């Protein structure tokens, strides 16, 4: 979607969360505020949007 | 209130530690109050701060 | 952050001659930091040669390299090159494509990230 219409998902148990994204780009940016990038498989983010 | 002396001191010591546990609460301007999160969200490089 | 660097190029340039070297990345990063050269001449210290803004926005040059070096970032394949103009015969070093994983270089020796080392002589 455009930038002004930027869209927004409830994810909520499906199949796996990450160590996928890891490399689904050539090169991607991974900044990340409060959770560490390494530290994010193992924890259980509750209220997450897309 | 006839026994008003003895009575404040079991409140005194009582509420004063019932204000040290619930100082436990704040965040200090960390985080989160809770430590085992912090070593959990953050790297340990990162974490100390 | 996990950042790897792909350079490649060199060869056997000539007092007077000139380069076109390659840089690309692969991997992700914290920040879209900036790529370059951290050269050190042969037996000294990792020195900055020429640093570009990831959005293309800064260049970076220095007196040991200015007027016969210039880098430039690929728009295709990501590959920012080392490209230059009338070389000098003094550069036998060994050049690290180094990488300041920060937006913003406020100081050099900081360098997250670094690169291969290419080792070009200059002789004829
Ligand atoms: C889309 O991106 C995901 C991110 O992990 C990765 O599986 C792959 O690059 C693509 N596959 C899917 C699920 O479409």
């Amino acid at each position: 979607a455009s930038v002004y219409a930027w869209n927004r998902k409830r994810i909520s148990n499906c199949v796996a969360d990450y160590s996928v994204l890891y490399n689904f780009a050539p090169f991607f940016a991974f900044k990340c505020y409060g959770v560490s990038p390494t530290k994010l498989n193992d924890l259980c983010f509750t209220n997450v949007y897309a | 209130s006839a026994l008003g002396k003895l009575q404040d001191v079991v409140n005194h010591n009582a509420q004063a530690l019932n204000t040290l546990v619930k100082q436990l609460s704040s965040k200090f301007g960390a985080i989160s109050s809770v430590l085992n999160d912090i070593l959990s969200r953050l790297d340990p490089p990162e974490a100390e701060v | 952050s996990a950042v790897q660097l792909q350079a490649s190029g060199g060869g056997f340039v000539q007092p007077g001659g000139s380069l076109r070297l390659s840089c690309a990345a692969s991997g992700w990063a914290e920040t879209f930091g900036h790529m370059g050269w951290f050269r050190q001449a042969p037996g000294k210290e990792r020195e900055f040669v020429s640093a570009i803004d990831w959005w293309d926005t800064v260049h970076y040059y220095a007196d040991s390299v200015k007027g016969r070096f210039t880098i430039s970032r690929d728009n295709s394949k990501n590959t920012v090159y080392l490209q230059m103009n009338s070389l000098r015969a003094e550069d036998t070093a060994t050049y690290y494509c180094a990488y300041w994983d920060m937006d913003y270089l406020q100081n050099s020796i900081p360098v997250d990230y670094w690169g291969q080392g290419t080792q070009v002589t200059v002789s004829s």
